[PDB]
């Protein structure tokens, strides 16, 4: 046992230590208004169930592109196994819109032992709660 | 249901250098996903706030949104006679999206082209045409817009001509037809089966980068219906 992950029954991986998945996106390989291209590593890329993309104005609001229970999935390995994390996928088929350097453009990684299968007691579909995990922040125009 | 918004201030005059404030007000808490757009005098639409609170650049900075939940509503700082116009407030949340009344304004003393001002007897259909001249045509939506006296503005449906997927109102299921020519950057409506009811302008905004937001506009296509 790595002690690091959160193990579970069936003694598998369901969840690290925040400062663990945090050094696997630590590696950017390609970030763009259409989504992230950083390099993760199998082992994590298991426990992860999603991520969730915000786009944080110079003021304070925070807007969440895939703001959903159930869209948190936009991430998929290629051929030389490189992550892709895609914006455009569920921002109807819009990348994503930065009208200002300075907006932060926030991308959450959410544990599996995290995610939820469905909505509450409040029939709420939100991505508040769902414990998310800071991956990636870059302002507008480190972006490009 | 369809979220309504309300804009109890349907009208108002101020002097110049005045602090204009129209206020929106939904129905549920739409968390901040609402927009706020000026109809010009000369019968345009220009959009300009977006997510409660951010300003579309090239807005004048005395311009800003406020509010969460349901109470958001837009301040003009030190009025100025180019600010003049009615302003509604579409809200973005849980489509269709709808929008306010708008709040007339006065003073107390081309890249999308649509089509001709269509004519027709009671029963028939017609095709309105949307001819983006832009580059971004098969790469945004279009949304066609309805406004007619006292209903503020009615989302009709969008297509996207890039590959074809479109959505629809419910009251517009049976009615408009959207239809796209991605050679000839255009889309068109198809208002079937006509009524004295349909009588009405028919704008074509197009929303690129802000899934619930139609940043330019037609100019309008007044479709009257006679007896």
């Amino acid at each position: 046992r790595d002690k690091r992950f959160h193990y579970d029954r069936n003694n598998i991986a369901v969840g690290a230590d925040e400062s663990v998945v945090k050094e696997a996106h630590r590696e950017v390989i390609n970030s763009s208004t259409e989504g992230l291209l950083l390099n993760i590593d199998k082992d994590i890329r298991k426990i992860l169930s999603g991520y969730i993309v915000e786009i944080e104005d110079t003021e304070g609001l925070k807007e969440v592109i895939n703001d959903r229970y159930d869209m948190l999935n936009i991430s998929s390995l290629r051929q030389d196994g490189k992550t892709f994390i895609d914006f455009k996928k569920y921002n109807d088929k819009l990348p994503l819109y930065i009208s200002n350097p300075n907006y932060k453009v926030n991308v959450y990684a959410v544990t599996k032992e995290n995610t939820i299968i469905n909505p509450s007691e409040n029939g709420d579909t939100s991505t508040n709660g769902i414990k998310k995990i800071l991956i990636f922040s870059k302002k507008g125009y480190e972006i490009g | 249901k369809d979220i309504q918004m309300t804009q109890t201030t349907s009208s108002l005059s101020a002097s110049l250098g005045d602090r204009v404030t129209v206020s929106c007000r939904a129905s549920q808490d739409i968390r901040n996903y609402l927009n706020w757009y000026q109809q010009k005098p000369d019968g345009t639409v220009k959009f300009l706030i977006y997510y409660t609170s951010r300003l579309q650049p090239g807005v004048p900075s005395r311009f800003s949104g406020s509010g969460s939940g349901t109470d958001y509503s837009l301040t003009i700082n030190n009025l100025e006679q180019e600010d003049i116009g009615t302003y509604f407030c579409q809200q973005g949340n849980t489509p269709p999206w709808t929008f306010g009344g708008g709040t007339k304004l006065e003073i107390k003393r081309v890249q999308l082209q649509q089509s001709g001002p269509e004519l027709v007897k009671p029963g028939a259909s017609v095709k309105i045409s949307c001819k983006d001249s832009g580059y971004a045509f098969n790469s945004s939506w279009m949304n066609w817009v309805k406004q007619r006296p006292g209903q503020g503005l009615e989302w009709i449906g969008r297509i996207y001509p890039g590959d074809g997927d479109s959505n629809y109102n419910g009251k517009f299921e049976g009615k408009a037809i959207l239809t796209a020519d991605k050679s000839s950057s255009t889309a068109y409506m198809q208002l079937s089966s006509l009524t004295s009811v349909d009588s009405a302008v028919y704008f074509c905004a197009r929303s690129g980068l802000l899934r619930y937001a139609m940043d330019y506009w037609g100019q309008g296509t007044s479709v009257t219906v006679s007896s």
